[PDB]
RNA sequence: UCUCUUACUUUUAACCAGUGAAAUUGACCUGCCCGUGAAGAGGCGGGCAUAACACAGCAAGACGAGAAGACCCUAUGGAGCUUUAAUUUAUUAAUGCAAACAGAAACCUGCAUUAAAAAUUUCGGUUGGGGCG
RNA sequence: ACUGAACUCCUCACACCCAAUUGGACCAAUCUAUCACCCUAUAGAAGAACUAAUGUUAGUAUAAGUAACAUGAAAACAUUCU
RNA sequence: GCUAAACCUAGCCCCAAACCCACUCCACCUUACUACCAGACAACCUUAGCCAAACCAUUUACCCAAAUAAAGUAUAGGCGAUAGAAAUUGAAACCUGGCGCAAUAGAUAUAGUACCGCAAGGGAAAGAUGAAAAAUUAUAACCAAGCAUAAUAUAGCAAGGACUAACCCCUAUACCUUCUGCAUAAUGAAUUAACUAGAAAUAACUUUGCAAGGAGAGCCAAAGCUAAGACCCCCGAAACCAGACGAGCUACCUAAGAACAGCUAAAAGAGCACACCCGUCUAUGUAGCAAAAUAGUGGGAAGAUUUAUAGGUAGAGGCGACAAACCUACCGAGCCUGGUGAUAGCUGGUUGUCCAAGAUAGAAUCUUAGUUCAACUUUAAAUUUGCCCACAGAACCCUCUAAAUCCCCUU
């Protein structure tokens, strides 16, 4: 018995497929394709650790654009926001600097507003009470 | 070693393993000592006494001899008298 | 002529679903 | 497979015709190094690893080992309403007919396998409504076998050769191992 | 298969070749384990504890003389005359509990062997088969037809 | 450091 | 082989209604197996490529190549063939709607080279393929004035959204 | 290209033929037979495969043994060469010594 | 020939028309500087430059192309040649004996010893550029 | 202070990032047995799967419409001229 | 939409059976295919070598007339690689088949033709409508690379993340192979289609049968035995031997012939200089006109000259004004066929998916480009300790009075 590939053309074809698109000989050429067929998925694969990082790099950049305009930096903005146990991502804070700039400006002050009261602690010696803002509320 | 003889087609037998080792059923082979009739006036008593006694084979010698030798020499036999009759099978073996 | 069914068989779904695209029915 | 002979063959680079000589030298040509140009990467060259017919696909399993499949096998009808007994195979007529609408009446199957005791012994009845049918073997009781069996959906069998069945198949279940081939006088053998 | 080498390659030396040293079983001096193998005579234990399984069973009958032919069809030895087989020899294992009278006759015996028969009434008797007489004996039935 | 040369090997008519 | 082109005369439309505008005519004609290079050919069918039938003629009279005699002669017959059997009222209004070169099925032979080497050269055919409609030619597309330009600059600073948020 | 653009003819099988419907009878010969004959004795083909199996080089040796006196001479060359080359194949080359 | 080249004609050349190869080619959407790296970057890092585009020149680069190039080394891979390398005298020639003869001899044959002319096979590793291991 | 990983955590799913080699689980197509009947099932079998061997044959690109190749002149195509 | 792509038969392979062909006329051993004169002309002679022994020198399987069994036993053998009986035992046997091939397959075959070589010898390629071609108004569509339809716009392994959007932004040093390590300026690949590379069951393991017995004679058995399944690639040398074919080129020889103006001289292997032969220097040419030529310049040109024709010497050789020249455009040993699928520890290649475990002590070796053993690694199985480590303990001649190990209960 001899036994032929009879089926080669789809064997080909499922790569082709991912090929269309490309410029050149590695659009149609199963030889060339398949070697940047290979290297278009890897580099997907790769790409999705670089989306995350890429995106959480443009929201820093867009809450800095933000704060200046409120006259605040950024880690004045994010350091401060923690201490009043707001936990608000970089996702919202740059959706809130956009959508909603009335918001933000509260957040702004809010966080303003903290990093004044440290600074008033830190000139003190413990003996005046905490700031207002300054509380923190504990859970058990 | 000839896997595949050119006038039956079966495996043979290397000569040499036959006529200087034995094999016990068990699967032990036990060999002569390499120098035991040379040069005997130099060697101690003690010496010569380990030259002239009958070792066995380790595992990875024993697994070598095996292959080298056909089914007719793994076969038990029943020679009359046989010297080396009470050694082709194992007692109180564990493991 | 390589000897087997299912291989052209399945080329000829294949071909059909072209001929939909060239001339697709009303 | 045991019956199994492949008769393919092909013929490998030294069975091709030609292609003794080297066809350029080895350097200078600027070409791929060749020895023969019916070497399996040339066109029209020997085959590698290809059949080396005739082959035979031949072995035996143990005596009772092929004894004990024909008791399953006899099981497998009984227990699943294929197997149906009968005590002679003389038909009323000789036509094929009578012999494909009996056994639509009773739901044996598509096809029925039918078995009688001897070869010489079959009833004419029969044989001449067997002969002119497909689906309804009739065979005799020597010829039984494991593939016939699962082929066909239903089994007919006669008492003479239930009895004969039996003899043969129980007689592997209580025997000692053969001192000599058994087509050779025995004690008690043949029965 | 590996990278390059012999082993890759298929060009791997014969069994017990070491590379080019003297091999293993080549610097191991001769001695006759093995001479004249082939010539030496070799006989089927028969114990006591075998012939009393197989009188108990019908096997073998105790009421005619036992002979190799008796043992052979009972399938209570397996003679091999081409394998240098000189018929059987009786030994002594299970001498304590064997209990049966009967005439068996076997090529070689122990002493105790012997005595264990002797006491309780039976008789025993040593002959000699040569290996074209020991194969008639074991199958009588395939000689018979050679029409000799 | 023999002198070296290689014939040209002409292909079939036919083609 | 493929002859597709020679069948596309073949095609009837069904009769148009009262109220349907007036279809131009098509006319597809080829020359098969033309002694001439297929890239040198192309040259003559992208130049009168949109023209007009009698502009084209004009071209190819006057034209040093070769194988403008042949297309010539390949308008002239397809002009005779539109007015004969396609219901062509007018010859001279029709326009070169599709003008391209094939390959066709070329010999080889061989060439002799020095040192005892040869190179198979091959004996080149072409096929030239030609549609006619009827109807004046369709204008040239004007160039893209400033207001096109600014038009579209400005429309895309329209269109942008902004990305990778709500 | 390489792949027909028309189905292929298409295949009936008798599935209940002469051939079909008879394979496998008198397999059982022996046992239902009183051992007089035996399966083996059942196979047609070349007489020096009736009954036997083995590799290719055993096929080789055995077929050249019984009717290497009745080969052509053409093929009785091939077959002493195919012995030739198939006892330096087994003998000398493998993975496994 | 040159200081020191120059002019002209012919072929080639370039353009128009006809015919139409070959080596070559991983894919290229094919830049410069500095640095880096399998130690010499069009592709990496940092700077600089940069609409697209054909034709004609040029030969610095693409460690350019063309015959697994030459050159050293490796192989228990070959061959030629030489010999006080090893193994042999089958063969040839000359003697000796046996044989065979005559009555002395020769031819032939066997076994030897001398040479002749050949045959087979091999060229241990380690280390050492100006040595005599 | 902040920035900062495939580390960690969080929502969810977890066999799913080593050379040689070794152990597996599946599987394309083909033939056969029996099914199946717009192409499938369970088994058996084997010339049983090719991005690569200056691979073999065939087709066609690239260099490239490039290198290279060719017909003395006039004419009544009689003839004459160089 | 071009080029194309598809399309099944021709025929073949392996068995069985059976023992095969060879005078129409004429011609055909001389130069075969040539009607027609005096001859004497005779066949017979161990194969070798490659290769294996990891070199090689004795040696190294090759149907020899019954399968199986005895048995890979007795024997043979640098007693080593390997070679290997016999006595004895006894076998069925029905040609008309295919889990063979389907135009790169199967015989090379459409054919030993075309074509190539002086000869021996080598050796192809391909065909495809239909019931009807006395229907060509014909055998409709879609399908590789290559083109055409439809040239191109900053920027860069050509893609990915993306985006309203092709690019612009961001990120990204091709593939295979060989090496400790290749984006590497190291190897291979222009591309498309087809073809092209893991064959063996001794042991062990797994799953059935039977069981002190197993097996359809032989063989094994102190739980074995029988059966099945499951492990062992492709291409490439330079060489060697045997038998043929070659001196129409060339080297030399033989047979019988031919050529050599003119001038100067003298009875010259003299001078000048044509035909002719030769090929010093330079240039062009370097896939060229040419697998050695063109232009000019040169040497000889009555002789050891040049040349036509026929014959001879053939590879363990011929021949040679010895250049290791020449012997049919690669002669330190011609070519062809065969041994031959020579061998290669060397180079290259080694084809579907997914998961898991998984790296650096050495010894020997005519050995360091390899192999064997151990170490390491893998699977299966059995069993009980393993690792970490509290005291105690391990040398003196010796203060680098060292860092730290080994041992080691607990944990
Ligand atoms: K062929
Ligand atoms: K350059
Ligand atoms: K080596
Ligand atoms: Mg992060
Ligand atoms: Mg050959
Ligand atoms: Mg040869
Ligand atoms: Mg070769
Ligand atoms: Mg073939
Ligand atoms: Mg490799
Ligand atoms: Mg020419
Ligand atoms: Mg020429
Ligand atoms: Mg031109
Ligand atoms: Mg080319
Ligand atoms: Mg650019
Ligand atoms: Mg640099
Ligand atoms: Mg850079
Ligand atoms: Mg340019
Ligand atoms: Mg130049
Ligand atoms: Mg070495
Ligand atoms: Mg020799
Ligand atoms: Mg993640
Ligand atoms: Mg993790
Ligand atoms: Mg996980
Ligand atoms: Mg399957
Ligand atoms: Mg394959
Ligand atoms: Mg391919
Ligand atoms: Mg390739
Ligand atoms: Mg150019
Ligand atoms: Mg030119
Ligand atoms: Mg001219
Ligand atoms: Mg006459
Ligand atoms: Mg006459
Ligand atoms: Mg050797
Ligand atoms: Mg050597
Ligand atoms: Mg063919
Ligand atoms: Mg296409
Ligand atoms: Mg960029
Ligand atoms: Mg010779
Ligand atoms: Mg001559
Ligand atoms: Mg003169
Ligand atoms: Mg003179
Ligand atoms: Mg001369
Ligand atoms: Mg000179
Ligand atoms: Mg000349
Ligand atoms: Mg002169
Ligand atoms: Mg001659
Ligand atoms: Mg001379
Ligand atoms: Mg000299
Ligand atoms: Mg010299
Ligand atoms: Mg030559
Ligand atoms: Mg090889
Ligand atoms: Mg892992
Ligand atoms: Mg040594």
């Amino acid at each position: 018995l001899r036994n032929r590939v009879t089926d080669r053309y789809f064997r080909i074809q499922e790569v082709l497929k991912h090929a269309r698109h490309f410029r050149g000989r590695k659009n149609r050429c199963y030889r060339l394709a398949v070697r940047t067929v290979i290297r278009a998925f890897v580099k997907c694969t790769k790409a999705r650790y670089l989306k995350k990082k890429n995106m959480r790099t443009l929201w820093i950049n867009r809450i800095t654009a933000a704060s200046q305009e409120h006259g605040l930096k950024y880690p004045a903005l994010i350091g401060n926001l923690v201490k009043c146990q707001v936990e608000l991502n970089r996702k919202v804070l740059a959706d809130l600097a956009i959508y909603e700039p009335k918001t933000f400006k509260s957040l702004a002050a809010l966080a303003s507003r903290r990093r004044h009261e440290g600074f008033a602690a830190a000139l003190g010696d413990g003996k005046e009470p905490e700031g207002i803002f300054s509380r923190v509320v504990q859970y058990h | 070693l000839t896997y595949f003889s050119a006038r039956k087609g079966k495996r043979k037998t290397v000569k040499a393993v036959i006529d200087r080792f034995l094999r016990l059923h068990c699967g032990l082979w036990v060999r002569r000592k390499a120098g035991y009739k040379k040069k005997l006036w130099k060697k101690t008593p003690a010496r010569k006494k380990r030259l002239r006694e009958f070792v066995f084979c380790n595992k990875t010698q024993s697994k070598l001899l095996d292959k080298m030798t056909t089914s007719f020499w793994k076969r038990r036999n029943w020679y009359v008298d046989d010297p080396y009759q009470k050694y082709h099978d194992r007692t109180n073996l564990k493991v | 002529v390589k000897k087997g069914f299912r291989a052209a068989f399945r080329f000829q779904k294949e071909l059909e679903r072209q001929r939909l695209l060239r001339c697709p029915p009303p | 497979n045991f019956k199994r002979i492949s008769y393919a063959k092909t013929k490998t680079r030294a069975e091709v015709r030609g292609g003794g000589r080297k066809p350029w030298p080895q350097k200078g040509t600027g070409r791929a190094r060749h020895g023969s140009i019916r070497s399996p990467l040339w066109r029209g060259g020997g085959v590698a690893h290809g059949p080396r017919g005739p082959t035979s696909y031949y072995y035996m399993l143990p005596m009772k080992v092929r004894a004990l499949g024909l008791k399953v096998a006899l099981t497998v009808k009984l227990a699943q309403d294929d197997l149906h007994i009968m005590d002679s195979l003389e038909l009323p007529t000789g036509d094929p007919q009578y012999l494909t609408e009996l056994a639509h009446y009773r739901r044996w199957g598509d096809s029925v396998l039918l078995v009688d005791l001897t070869h010489e012994e079959m009833p004419q009845s029969i044989v001449e409504a067997t002969s002119r049918l497909k689906t309804f073997n009739l065979i005799p009781a020597v010829g039984l076998n494991v593939h016939s069996m699962l082929k066909h959906q239903t089994l007919v069998l006669t008492l003479p050769t239930v009895a004969f069945l039996e003899d043969k198949l129980l007689w592997q279940d209580s025997r000692y191992r053969p001192l000599y081939p058994f087509s050779l006088p025995y004690s008690d053998f043949p029965r | 298969r590996g990278h390059k080498g012999e082993r890759q390659r298929g060009t791997r030396p014969r069994l017990g070749f070491e590379g080019g040293q003297t091999p293993f079983y080549i610097r191991i001096p001769k001695y006759g384990f093995n001479e004249g193998h082939s010539f030496r005579r070799q006989y089927k234990p028969l114990s006591l504890n075998r012939l009393q399984y197989l009188i108990d069973l019908g096997r073998v009958d105790p009421s005619q003389p036992i002979d190799l032919t008796q043992l052979v069809n009972g399938r209570g030895v397996t003679i091999q005359p081409l394998k240098r087989d000189y018929g059987v020899q009786l030994v002594e294992e299970g001498a304590d509990t064997f209990t049966a009278k009967v005439n068996i006759e076997v090529q070689l015996a122990s002493e105790l062997a012997i005595a264990a028969i002797e006491k309780n009434g039976g008789v025993v008797t040593t002959a000699f088969y040569d290996p074209r007489s020991l194969d008639i004996v074991c199958k009588p039935v395939p000689f018979f037809l050679r029409g000799q | 450091t023999k002198k070296r040369f290689t014939p040209p090997i002409y292909q079939p008519k036919f083609k | 082989i493929s002859r597709k082109w020679e069948k596309k005369n073949k095609i009837v439309y069904p009769p148009q209604l009262p109220g349907e505008p007036r279809r131009p005519a098509e006319i597809y004609h080829c020359r098969r197996q033309i002694k001439y290079s297929k890239d040198k050919m192309w040259y003559l069918a992208k130049l009168i490529r949109g023209m007009s039938i009698d502009q084209a003629l004009a071209q190819l009279e006057f034209n040093d190549k070769k194988g403008a005699k042949i297309i010539k002669e390949v308008l002239l017959e397809a002009q005779d063939m539109a007015v004969r059997d396609h219901n062509v009222e007018f010859r001279s209004n029709l326009y070169i709607a599709e003008s391209t070169s094939g390959r066709g099925q070329c010999l080889k032979r061989i060439r002799y080279h020095g040192r005892g080497r040869f190179g198979i050269m091959e004996k080149v055919y072409c096929h030239y393929f030609v549609k006619l409609v009827e109807g004046p030619p369709p204008p040239p597309e004007p160039p893209k004035t400033a207001v096109a330009h600014a038009k579209e600059y400005i429309q895309q600073l329209r269109s942008r959204t902004i990305v990778h948020t709500l | 290209i390489g792949i027909r653009l028309t189905l292929p003819p298409p295949k009936v099988v008798d599935r209940w033929n002469e051939k079909r419907a008879m394979f496998g009878v008198y397999d059982n010969i022996g046992i239902l037979g009183n051992f007089e004959k035996h399966p083996k004795e059942l196979i047609r083909g070349p007489i020096w495969l009736r009954g036997w199996k083995g590799n290719e080089l055993q096929r080789c040796i055995r077929k050249r043994k019984m009717v290497g006196s009745r080969m052509f001479a053409d093929d009785l060359h091939n077959l002493n060469k195919r012995i030739r080359y198939l006892y330096k194949h087994f003998n000398r080359h493998g993975k496994f010594r």
